[PDB]
């Protein structure tokens, strides 16, 4: 599973960003530090669900124009390789698996057992919020739903859940193949005017801290690593310059393969040597 | 017989029907076939098309402006394009040019003008400049 | 210059990076547009649903 | 037609509603009383409608309709013939 | 009308390339934008 | 034949240009003589063309005119 | 009683099932011919149909052929919000 | 003439093919039923042509041609006199 | 029952044999003239005979030499595919 | 036809080596390839 990083970063980013500058509340203890005059210009501009300006985010070497008013900017980076392990060995599964998925769920009555679905099939749980199922309850999953038993629990006919669970695909037992890779990626905010851009910087610095919760980043890109630049004119050869603060962002993440194995022993027979 | 073909004669006809916005299905030698259609909306100006086949869940036509000449509608042929089949299955086309041997025994060249068959598939010809019908064998393609 | 609709900016309306003195080809992945369904006002451009 | 078909209920929860404005409740006071009302339906404050909850604390105001909320996402797929 | 019209050829790494220029002149009432496209078919080039 | 082998060919390609900068964009005149009224015309500009060798279209489909050329009348 | 009713399209592919044997092709040779069958939609050959993919050359060949019944493959989500009283 | 020569089997397996269809094996299912099929000899689905694999499981469908197949490699030089 | 056939050619090259002593040589001199001889076709002085090489130089003066035999020598691996019914 | 025939020699660690230039106008209706190769008999260039 090869990671694209920069494709996470605008998969987060972009969503994730609107919704930010949707709401004031959340602006004004981003932006506390800063002073008055900036701080509301910025909100009178962008932020509000009744902004007429909007921001906008893309990669590099477009053959199109980006509103340079406000824009973020991304460009891979390096990359380096740092830890790796024996037989290049990651992991061993019994079930194809795929992403780790976080769906929410409503019991449902069934004769012997409470019952929540899923939209895809179970996999492996993980956790579902808040329950300790004891040996009693005899907690099991079967196909898209997971099931725990009835008596004892009857108030929790309606019980409103959040579940963490895995895609599965395939009963095919397979290794892991893979290493560890240090990635660097590049972000800047462009502007033709700098307070614009010390203000677009400290809204992205919030949005990044977030992401420290997310599912992906927690269990997949970990060890943020950030680095930021000087303020630097990015053109010179127009009516005005273009300003914007470069920013590095560095992450930890397994290139992996996944490895099948066909060789599964079932007959086990012993004969004694002739002599 | 066979009624593959409708081609239309009169252009006032063809300006008649893209009036009426149906598309058209204009013949072009030795080059792509294309379609032709009358804008909708306010402004009234011709559109072309390269796509062919059928409007269908997969496949969607696609329409720009052009400046088309009455010279191509006027003298190449013209069809309603659903009306339109794709093929007809025979030998030589129409306007094809074949050598034949007269009735006397003396060879001539000719152009085949006619579609007629049985219900089996056998087909038959009859050439520009003559009456009878000549057999697939019969008539000879003649090189250009 | 091209620009992608999402179901904010219908509502909005795009806002334009130049100005604008007449518009000469308009064109999505579903062909030309027309005179009807599409309109301007104060250098940003309004579309149907 | 429909080759495969599942529903599954996300939430089920119990939403305030005031009776004379109709407005829905966005935020409340220390005892839960209302300081703003909204006009959206889904962005309205939310309890689940668990009866554990109902004893846990309707109680607190007059000007209270309080309504319960469902939601349904279907997951569905067809093959379309020719 | 065409002036200048230069085939200038770099060999590289990646192999070898031509980045030709040339001028044009033309003709009135017209304007083109950037990364127009024109076609010569009564000029042959020739390659390898 | 060739199923295992090296082909070397010359051939002969069509020429084409792209427009990389436009040089002396416009240039302008206020014809008057021998009109009724004043007239704004835009004289020719010039152009700084590339050759199309990294990325290769085919030639335009130009829709054909059914006229036979080199034609005769009387 | 529905209050709002929202749909959503996930995937839009194309699947060729064969009039004769009725089973999904899932592959093909170097020609576009096919190579292999397989009766389960999940596991058959797609073509994407999305909006931007639309009017392909992969499967010309594939298309003409009179055998094959292609099939426009939709899948979707819609999301229901209801009130219920008290 | 052969100035050297030597024959060796690479392999000796057995391949299923459908007696109907007369397609051969790609992929099967648990209980190694047929799920696909393919017209190519050689990517058929196929097992080793032991006696002790045929003790430990052409058990399990009806519509099944369960085939034979070998394979010969064979390594010769020449001396083409003039 | 012979199923497919497929034949692949591993290495073609010249080898010279005398006439009257019957070995094969293995080493000549700066003039191109015989130094050594060997009784082993693996040990063999060897002219690549490739396509690519084909029209050489380096043996001219070998060539030539009536005293000599030259040989085509060629390698081949052929794949012999079976069946054998039930 | 040819001008400005050049002997421009390079003195390298390698040794030294030539790389002349040199301008050459043509016929009518010829059409010349990259890495063409001329070579004018009559005119003869000394070494050492």
């Amino acid at each position: 599973a090869i990671t694209s990083v920069d494709s996470y970063l605008l998969s987060e980013i972009k969503p994730r960003l609107n919704t930010v500058l949707e709401n004031c509340y959340i602006i004004d203890e981003v932006l506390k530090d800063f002073d008055y005059q900036t701080r509301e210009s910025f909100k009178e501009a962008f932020c509000g669900k009744n902004a007429q300006h909007e921001v906008t985010v893309g990669f590099n070497f477009p053959k199109f124009k980006n509103n340079y008013e406000a824009h973020y900017l991304i460009q891979l980076g390096q990359g380096q390789e740092t830890k790796n392990s024996l037989g290049s060995i990651q992991s061993s599964y019994f079930e194809a698996t795929g992403d780790t998925l976080v769906e929410s769920s409503t019991a449902i009555r069934e004769d012997d057992k409470l019952v929540f679905t899923v939209s895809k099939p179970i996999g492996e749980l993980i956790k579902v919020e808040d329950i300790e199922f004891a040996k009693y309850d005899n907690l099991q999953v079967e196909g898209n739903k997971v099931s725990f038993k009835y008596q004892t629990n009857e108030d929790y006919e309606n019980y409103n859940a959040n579940i963490i669970f895995t895609e599965k695909k395939n009963d095919s037992k397979g290794l892991v193949k893979g290493f560890t890779v240090e990635e660097q990626v590049t972000v800047v905010g462009l502007s033709f005017n700098v307070d614009v851009a010390r203000c677009l910087d400290a809204v992205l610095k919030m949005i990044l801290i977030s992401m420290r919760d997310s599912i992906e980043e927690q269990q997949t890109f970990q060890l943020q690593n950030l680095s930021f630049g000087d303020i630097a004119p990015i053109i010179e050869d127009g009516d005005s310059m273009i300003f914007g603060r470069p920013t590095i962002i560095k992450y930890t993440s397994s290139l992996d393969l996944d490895y099948t194995i066909t060789q599964d022993i079932n007959k086990l027979t012993f004969k004694e040597r002739k002599d | 017989p066979i009624q593959d073909a409708k081609p239309i004669d009169d252009i006032v006809d063809i300006m008649t029907y893209l009036k009426n916005g149906k598309v058209l299905r204009v013949k072009q030698d030795n080059q792509g076939d294309i379609l032709v259609r009358m804008s909708p909306g306010k402004h009234k100006f011709t559109e072309v098309s390269r796509d062919l086949d059928k409007e269908s869940f997969y496949y969607k036509r696609h329409w720009v402006l052009y400046n088309v000449s009455v010279n191509s509608l006027i003298t190449f042929d013209v069809y309603l394009d659903e009306e339109y089949s794709e093929t007809t299955k025979v030998k030589y086309p129409k306007d094809t040019i074949v050598e034949y041997t007269r009735e006397d025994q003396e060879k001539d060249v000719a152009m085949i003008k006619e579609i007629l068959t049985d219900n089996n598939g056998n087909y038959f010809y009859a050439l520009i400049g003559e009456t009878m019908l000549f057999d697939e064998n019969k008539l000879n393609k003649v090189k250009d | 210059m091209i620009y992608f609709v999402n179901k904010d900016r219908i509502k909005k309306g795009i806002p334009l990076y130049y100005d604008v003195k007449e518009i000469t080809y308009i064109a999505t992945q579903d062909g030309t547009v027309y005179e009807e369904d599409y309109e301007i006002k104060n250098n940003r451009l309004y579309l149907n649903e | 037609s429909i080759e495969k078909k599942e529903e599954v209920i996300a939430h089920n929860e119990v939403v305030f509603r005031s009776l004379t404005q109709g407005l829905y409740v966005k935020e409340v006071d220390i005892y839960s009383d209302v300081v703003s009302y909204t006009k959206d339906v889904d962005e309205a404050l939310a309890m689940p409608n668990t009866i554990n909850f109902k004893n846990s604390r309707l109680i607190m105001n007059l000007d209270l309709e309080p309504l319960n909320k469902i939601q349904k996402v279907i997951y569905e797929t067809h093959l379309e013939g020719l | 009308a065409i002036q200048s019209q230069e085939k200038g050829t770099n060999q590289l790494d990646i192999g070898i390339l031509d980045t030709g220029t040339a001028i044009g002149t033309t003709q009135l009432e017209k304007r083109i934008s950037y990364r127009d496209r024109f076609t010569v078919p009564e000029v042959l080039m020739p390659q390898q | 034949k060739y199923e295992n082998h090296t082909v070397t060919l010359k051939i002969l390609m069509t020429l084409r240009y792209v427009v990389s900068d436009i040089l002396k964009e416009s240039r302008y005149q206020y014809t008057k003589f021998n009109q009724p009224k004043s007239k704004f015309e835009n004289l020719p500009q010039k152009l700084l063309l590339k050759r199309e060798d990294v990325i290769v279209l085919q030639d335009p489909y130009k829709v054909n005119d059914g006229i036979e050329e080199d034609l005769e009348i009387q």
